[PDB]
Formats: C-alpha cells, structure tokens, sequence
RNA sequence: GGUGAAAUUCUUGGAUUUAUUGAAGACUAACUACUGCGAAAGCAUUUGCCAAGGACGUUUUCAUUAAUCAAGAACGAAAGUUAGGGGAUCGAAGAUGAUCAGAUACCGUCGUAGUCUUAACCAUAAACUAUGCCGACUAGGGAUCGGGUGGUGUUUUUUUAAUGACCCACUCGGCACCUUACGAGAAAUCAAAGUCUUUGGGUUCUGGGGGGAGUAUGGUCGCAAGGCUGAAACUUAAAGGAAUU
C-alpha cells in the first residue's frame, strides 16, 4: 500500500528540518537515486555514485553528469550549441 | 433564497487581438476598436512650397510627403477627432465622410 | 574536497616509449573509453583541449588558461564554464565571460576544454544538517563550525563585548585597514539587500 | 516506410534476431540482408560489416536504436541486429537496393 | 554646384533645434534652439522662436561659409509622438527666406518595430 | 460602495479574523 | 573668444569611380597638428549622399548611399561604398493596405571578404482585370517567393566584388531578375532591394580602392 | 527637460543635440482587414525539425461504433507564490516636485517588486456571441476565407501550350454582414432570441422578490494569497429591466 501520503522518501527526516526543505531534498534525491537509460546498451541500468558520476550496471561504461542528474539543461545547450557551431564551419 | 443583481448586455468581440497605445494618452486599446487614421501631410504647408522651391536647387525638387498612422482611443477620439456622435440611427451607418 | 569529478586521461609520450597519465576535470558528457584530443587541429567536441582562437565565438569552455602553460585556472569547479564573446586576431587576444560575470581578455593561445565541468546542480540541495556541513568540510579544510565576534570577548574579536550583542561601530571597514582590525565586510561599497539590476555597464 | 516493409517480412518471410545468429547464418550464406541498430557498439558493428562484404551481404544501417528496432520487428525486447534471410511477401531487398 | 551642409532639424513638441554640420555629421555648426531665444519656457516651440533661431543659424552657416543645405526633419520619435512639431515649418521657411539654398528634404524621425513599452500606464495619462 | 471594494474590505477582514482565530487555535 | 572656425580646414570628398561623377563635398575637419592630426581624425566618416546626386538622375531621388571614407591624397580624398538604403518616405508610400508585403533577407559573402545582409522587399499587385480589392497571397507563395529572392540574391553576389555588385544595384536588374522569376508564383509589383548593409569588411586592399580614380 | 503653466531634475568638470560603433534585454510596427487558425485561454519577423488538426475530394474501408453527460480528469489571460537565471523598458509599493481648503489622488521626475525566461504552484476574469451542446425546417441579397468542378474566358509566357494569378457560373464548409418581419419578443432587438397556451426533436447546468451574503460555520484543495462547497438569525415593499416625455 501507500504509506506516506506526500513525504514520499523524506520520511527518514521525521518531523525534522521543515517542510520547504524536505520538499527540496526530496525533488533532487529522487533524481539522485533514480535509475536512467544507457546510451550506450540502451539499457536502464545507469546510476550514480560520487556526484557526478553516472555507471551502468551492465556495459561497465561511466560518463560524467550533473550531480542528482545524469545531464542538465545547461550541457544539453551546450552540446547542440557545439554541434551547430561545427556545423557552421564545416556545413 | 440566493439573491444577485444586475448584469449587462454585449458588444460582438473576438477572442484576443493584441493591444495598440493611443498617441495622446498611450492608454491602451485593442486593434479592433482603436479609432485609426493615416496623416499623409507634405512636409512644408501649402504657402511655403512657394518659397521653398524658389530657393531650391533640383527642379520639381521633389515634395515628398509624410506619413503616419495614428491610433486614437474614445475618448481622444471624441475629444479631438472627427468622430464626433451620433444618433441611434446614423450610427449605423459606416461610410467615411 | 571537489564536487566535481576528474578524468585519468592517458596520452603517449611522443619521445619515450611510455604512456603519460594525466588528470583532467571532466567536462560533462565525457565517459570511459572516449578519445580526447589536444590541440591546434583539433575537433570541436566536448571533452576536446582546444586553443580559445581555434574556437569560435559562443563555444563554452572550461578549465581555461589564463595565460599559457598554467595548465587550467579558470571555469574549474562543478556546473562551471567561460564563454567566448569575440576575437581581436590581431595581438592574438580574445574576449570572454568568466561565471563571475567580468569580462576578460586571454591570449589565444590559451587552452580550453570544451565543454561544462560537471558535478553541476550541487549547492541546490539543502545540505539540511550539521554533520553533512562537517563532512563536507573535513575533507576541506578547519573552516567550520563559526562563531561569532558579537559571540565573543573583545580580546578576541572587534565585535566582541557588550552588554548587548551589537557591534558597535560600522561594520564596513576599508582596504587600507591592517590585520586584526579586518573582520566585516571589506572595502564594502554598497551593503543591503541587493535590488534591481547589478551587473550595470 | 522501412519499419512496415519488416513488419511485413517478420510474419510472411524468413529472419533471425541476434548477433550470434546473424554471424552463423551469414557464415553460412543463408543471409540476405542485416539491419544494424545505431547504438550498437561500433566493434561489434564492424566484425559484421566485414563478415557481410565477405559474403557478398547488403547492410543497412538502422536510425534507431536496439529497442526501436525491436518494436519495429514486433518483440518486446531489444535487438541490435536482424538477418533477413528470405523474404517472403515484401521488397524490402530491390527498394534500396 | 555649389557647397553643402546638412540642418538636422529636431522639431519636437516643447522645443526646436537647428543645428547644421558637415556632409559627413561629424563637423557641427551653428546650433541654435527655440529656447535661447525667448526667455518664456513654454514659447520655446513657438514658431516665432523657431524662426529667430534658424535665422542667427543661417547667419553663422553664412560667416563660415554654406550655401546650400540639405534637411533633415525629425520628430522625437520612438515610442513618443513621431509627428514633427510646430517649429518645422517655420525654420524650413526662415532658412528658405534667408539667403540659404535648400537641396533635398527627409524625415528621419527614429520608428521601431513595436519596440519598448509607452510611457504613461495602461489607463493612460489621465487630464 | 464599489463592489470590488467590498469584496477586497471583506477579505482584509477574512484574513484578520482567520489571524485572531489561530491565537486561540 | 576662440571661433574654432579659425582652424577647422575646409576639405573635400571625393567618391569612387562607380557612380558617374566624383567630386561629392566638401567637409570641415580640423587643423593637422600633432596631437589629434586631421587624417585620424576624418579616416572613419561616413556620408550619406543621394544617388540622384551622383548619377546625375533624378530617377533615384530615393536610394541614398553610404560612402566610408578610407584614405587621403591631399585635401583630395577618396572614398568606398559603405551602404545603400531607401528613404522613409518611399518607403511608407509603397506600403499600401489591401495588399500583402514580402520582405527577405540574406546575409553573404562576396568573391571578397566583404559580408554583407541585403534586404529586399516586393508587394503584391492586382492584376489588371480584377474586381475585388484586396490582391492578398495565400502565405504559401509568399515563403516559395522568398525562397527564390534569396536564392537569386546569394547567385548575384559571390559573383563580382562590391564594384560590380554596385553596378547592379544602381540601373535596377535584380528587381527584373526577381519580376521574372516571380512571373509564374505570383505577380508582384514594386520589387526592390531595400537595404544593402556591411557588417565585416576585408584588410584594406589599397589596390582595389585606389584602382577607381580618374 | 517636462508641463495647461510650473517646479523637481541634468548642465561650460561641458548637459540636450550630431556622427561613428558596441552591449544588453524585451518587442514584432507599418502591411493588419466586420480577414485567418485554435476546445477555450490565446496565437503576427525568417528558416529548419517534430508531431497534430479542420474543410474539400473520393463509385476507399468499418459498420451503428452515436448525442448530451453527475462523479471523475486535461488545458486555463492577467495578477500572485516558490526557487534559479536574466534584469533594457515600463512600473503596485515607496520617495519627491506641483496643484489643491486639504491631495500621503489625478499631472511631473525617480524607482523596488513585477514585467522576460526555466522548473513548479495557483485556477480565477465583464474567462462576453452574460445567448449550453447536438439535430431538422423556415426569407431574400451580395461580398469574403479555404477546397473542388466547369467555361472555344483575360493575361503572363515560347504570338499561340500546361501551370500561376485573375474573370464568369456553380458547389461544400467557415468568419461575418445588408434588407424585411411570415414569425418572436416587455421592449431594446433577433435568420435566431423563430418553427412555444395551434404549449412535447434529444440532453446537461443554473434561478425563484430585494438585502443580510457569497457572508458565518464545517469540510475539502492550496506554501500562502485564496478557490470550491455553502446557511441562518434579522430586516424590508419595493429592488430591478426596457423604453417614454
Ligand atoms: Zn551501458
Ligand atoms: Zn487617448
């Protein structure tokens, strides 16, 4: 069954440290202990250990990441950015 | 025994038109009813061509004109313009002059 | 005591049968078994060790020279990166946005690893407790905990004393102050909650 | 265009899934055709090319990965490359090539 | 042919300008405003002003020597009014009447593209 | 009175008596 | 009690050989001395002329040009082809209602290191027997239209440098070139380039520029 | 500068104005219309990618799968809230100059939050064609958007071919409009607000004199602001809608 009604995995804090922090903690450690598909063996088995490090369980491979999650926004940007930038020189 | 009040009757709009500003209050209006008008004026007034072209060089010189388009809102509208009011019946119509 | 993680790159050594093993912060992206090459000539990709001339405008960089041969101090830590905003070739300089926000000019022959250091996304969690502030800084260095001067005796601080706990003098104190009389908010020129635009130019 | 060409020939015609089968069968001349998923590992991309330019074998180089690859020849788990080694109903082998 | 300046004339609502330079625009002589003129502070727009004003810059453009002068007319422009004032006209006809030869007229006054909100609300400037 | 001024003076007040409520609750 | 006038140099401008006439104006600078000698000082001006002036036609009343100055031969300069722009008023009086408006852009090279973007723009036409007012397109032909304006305008540039570039854009054959290319989507009047603007020029190329003497 | 006029403000340390460049962020003018798309909210620079949708056409297929729908879900302007970024402009608050009997208002100059974006919340609006959706019938007229058909039709071509754009006739489907009342309506007005005391095509929602009161209370949602649901006591003969002089 459902156990807790929103405090999901932040139920280990108790009723310690107020609501908006858990909240916070709660968005990112879900990311943080998710499991995520290899582009590589396009299998789900990556997760992380030491923030930004991203290994799959199979494939051996480990790619470095953002720190609760495997890629941000921002190294998304950049690589497109970096595509289109060789692409203006070379197309 | 839930008890209201009044309520009123209907113009027919759109959905949304973007909102222009009126060139004297910059209040602003939608496009739709933003009374509009298009100034075409040449640059000199009708008495100084005279002069002007008298003293220009480059016969027929040009007389270029100005132009722009002016959005009026309602109330500079009747307070200004050529809008002025009307009764119940020749505010149907809608020819310019 | 890094929050952003390293690569164990190994190259050959061009005079000597061997292989040089070096330690590179990891841009983000790069992963185990990916070539990365270094140098003039080389491809715009990330994890690649470019010149800052050799790139072009709007490349996003990291670990960046400040002057050649220092071998990377600048856009270091996680989630960190310079921009490119322009070249002079001539004087072979080249115009950048740092993440503090100050524009600076490098040479271009100053290096680069393309891309962002990874590790990004660090400080938005709550750390949320005293003993992960421990653990993180007993990896670093004794810099925690802080007490306060308003905390303390005169002898030891200049905030110290009172029958209140107040400062008593302006806590902005110049740049021309000495060591010892050097304990709040140095050469300060605003103080306040920060409103509007900064960053003006 | 491609994906409806398969799912024809995995019910009318004759094909095997995997590496180690493809191998055989191309070892064996029995293969056609192998469609190669994207994200395959570029070894294991190339020990097959090499094997089919041996026997004579066309290629083609699927955009998708392994699990598109397996929904579009109809299984619920991931494939990196197909062996079309007779195709019955289809035509998948003369509209490339 | 003969040589050649530019006016460059700002006939803004609450003053004028008439301010002549070089082709190039660099080169400035003989600014004069509607305001230097008549000590008022509201007539600074007068036409009467304006005329004063353009007349001592002919009279400069004259002593340094310009014979000729083409116009450059120009409202404020932007997000205010972009209809030129009443100076215009009257500096056009005082450095046509004033021994200065007139070449070709623009307006130049500076028109967005639906740029940069007006100033005055979204009720407007209210009396 | 305007009615959108009575219905921001009856919401001030909702507020305020909702305050002087949890000082017993 | 100075009058500057004392000092600042009367001078002249003259304009490349690709016009008709050369001799433009004539500016005010400065008295060479050192310390902020003249040719630093007059070596980034830029002046905007009338085509009709120097073509000698008044048929380009409209089109006035930039010229850039770029270096000195005593009093006696001679400049280069900064840019070219319509006028406001030609402008608004082609901008008409009941009608559709077509603007393109495209930025390009030259066989030189000139770049430049070049703005074009055309309005569509009623086509001589037509009963309803408005002579709008659909918004299919207006994109096949820009396509084919940008196509031809990238074609007649890295063709010549600027020179025969400006040869073009003076008597007018890209907007014919563009009326018969449009011929068969959609009839079109007023086609004109609207622009020609630099934004990198190459490394100074004496010979070029003083090859448009007399 | 700014104004009705002023002052506040900036200014020979050289403002305003001119020219040449640069940076920043926002916005898409004019064209722009009784025109378009979208369930609505809403949507206007170019190009490419992604997927979607209507109408038309169809001697294609299925074959009644349909209509409206408590509960229950998705979207939902602006403001607002949370956190990052950005932060040019305008600008709740605030500060100031003035006007004024007063003016902590209108006007003026500054200007924080906000205005932009990303990830989440909120979920209301004169959210208005205060006209619920579906379906059928009933009057004329022309114009317009999209698609289709036909025409020895015009033009551009290569005089003369196809197409493209136009013209004529017709047609389906849309945004609407002009005229009239066979009708309807309290009237204003309405081709729907008609086909309703000659009262019944199908179906959902809501109202029962005005106030109190959309308040109190209880639940529920929400970080909060608040939303949804929602009385009673008590009071009152009028309140109100269209038109008339
Ligand atoms: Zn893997
Ligand atoms: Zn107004």
């Amino acid at each position: 069954a459902k156990r807790t009604k929103k405090v999901g995995i932040t139920g280990k804090y108790g009723v310690r440290y107020g609501s908006s922090l858990r909240r916070q903690v709660k968005k990112l450690e879900i990311q943080q202990h998710a499991r995520y598909d290899c582009s590589f063996c396009g299998k789900k088995t990556v997760k992380r250990g030491a923030a930004g490090i991203w290994t799959c369980s199979c494939c051996k491979k480990t790619v470095a990441g953002g720190a609760y999650t495997v890629s941000t926004a921002a190294a998304a940007t950049v690589r497109s950015t970096i595509r289109r930038l060789r692409e203006m020189v070379e197309a | 025994p839930k008890k209201r009040a009044s309520n009123g009757r209907n113009k027919k709009g759109r959905g949304h038109v973007k909102p222009v500003r009126c060139v004297n209050c910059s209040k602003s209006i939608p496009k739709d009813k933003a009374i509009k008008r298009m100034a075409i004026r040449n640059i000199v007034e009708a008495a100084a061509v005279r002069d002007l072209s008298e003293a220009s060089v480059y016969p027929e010189y040009a007389l270029p004109k100005t132009y722009n388009k002016l959005h009026y809102c309602v109330s500079c509208a009747i307070h200004a313009r050529i809008v002025r009011v009307r009764s119940r019946e020749d505010r149907k119509n809608r020819a310019p002059p | 005591g890094r929050g952003a993680p390293l690569a164990k790159v190994v190259f050959r050594d061009p005079y000597k049968y061997r292989l040089r093993e070096e330690i590179f912060i990891a841009n983000e992206g790069v992963h185990t078994g990916q070539f990365i090459y270094a140098g003039k000539k080389a491809s715009l990709n990330v994890g690649n060790v470019l010149p800052l001339g050799s790139v072009p405008e709007g490349t996003i960089v990291s670990n960046v020279e400040e002057k050649p041969g220092d071998r990377g101090a600048l856009a270091r830590a996680s989630g960190n990166y310079v921009i490119i905003i322009g070249h002079n070739p001539d004087e072979n300089k080249t115009r950048v946005r740092l993440p503090s926000g100050a524009k600076k000019v490098i040479s271009s022959d100053a290096r680069g690893v393309i891309g962002v250091i990874a590790g990004g996304g660090r400080v938005d969690k709550p750390l949320l407790k005293a003993g992960r502030a421990f653990h993180k800084y007993r990896l670093k260095r004794n810099s925690w905990p802080k007490t306060r001067g308003v905390a303390m005796n005169p002898v030891d601080h200049p905030h110290g004393g009172g029958n209140h706990q107040h400062i008593g003098k302006a806590s902005t104190i110049s740049r021309g102050a000495v060591s010892g009389q050097k304990a709040g908010l140095i050469a300060a020129r605003r103080t306040g909650l920060l409103r509007g635009s900064q960053k003006t130019q | 265009s491609i994906n409806q060409k398969l799912a024809l020939v995995i019910k009318s015609g004759k094909y095997t899934l995997g590496y180690k089968s493809t191998v055989k069968s191309l070892r064996q001349g029995k293969s056609k055709l192998i469609i190669i998923a994207a994200n395959t590992p570029v070894l294991r991309k190339s020990e097959l090319e090499y094997y089919a330019m041996l026997s004579k074998t066309k290629v083609y180089y699927f955009q998708g990965g392994n699990n598109e690859l397996g929904t579009a020849v109809g299984k619920l788990f991931r494939v990196g490359v197909v062996s079309i080694l007779e195709a019955g109903d289809s035509d998948i082998l003369t509209t490339l090539a | 042919s003969q040589v050649f300046g530019v006016a460059r004339i700002y006939a803004s609502f609450n003053d004028t300008f008439v301010h002549v330079t070089d082709l190039s625009g660099k080169e400035t002589i003989a600014r004069v405003t509607g305001g230097m003129k008549v000590k008022a502070d509201r007539d600074e727009s007068s036409p009467y002003a304006a005329m004063l004003a353009a007349q001592d810059v002919a009279a400069k453009c004259k002593e340094v020597g310009i014979t000729a002068v083409h116009v450059k007319i120009r409202a404020t422009g932007g997000t205010r009014t972009k209809t030129p004032g009443p100076g215009g006209q009257a500096a056009l006809r005082a450095l046509a009447r004033s021994g200065l030869r007139i070449g070709r007229i623009e307006d130049v006054t500076p028109v967005p593209s639906d740029s940069t909100r007006k100033k005055g609300g979204r009720r407007g400037r209210r009396l | 009175m305007r009615a959108k001024w009575r219905k921001k003076r009856t919401r001030r007040l909702k507020r305020k008596r909702r305050k002087v409520r949890a000082r017993s609750k | 009690v100075v009058d500057p006038f004392t000092r600042k140099e009367w001078f002249d401008i003259k304009a490349p050989s690709t016009f008709e006439n050369r001799n433009v104006g004539k500016t005010l600078v400065n008295k060479s001395t050192g310390l902020k000698s003249a040719s630093d000082a007059l070596k980034g001006r830029v002046v905007e002329v009338c085509l009709a002036d120097l073509q000698g036609s008044e048929d380009h009343s409209f089109r006035k040009i930039k010229l850039r100055v770029d270096e000195v031969q005593g009093k006696n300069l001679l400049t280069n082809f900064h840019g070219m722009d319509f006028t406001t008023d030609k402008l608004r009086s082609m901008v008409r209602k009941w009608q559709t408006l077509i603007e393109a852009n495209v930025t390009v090279k030259t066989s030189d290191d000139y770049v430049l973007r070049i703005f074009a723009i055309a309005f569509t036409r009623k086509q001589a027997n037509q009963v309803k007012r408005h002579s709008y397109a659909q918004s299919s032909h207006i994109r096949a239209i820009r396509k084919v304006i940008s196509e031809i305008l990238t074609k007649e540039v890295q063709g010549s440098t600027l020179a025969q570039l400006t040869s073009k854009l003076i008597p007018e054959v890209i907007n014919k070139e563009i009326e018969n290319a449009t011929k068969d989507i959609f009839p079109l009047q007023n086609i004109h380039v609207r622009k020609v603007k630099l934004l990198k020029q190459p490394k100074f190329d004496v010979g070029a520029l003083m090859a448009l003497h007399g």
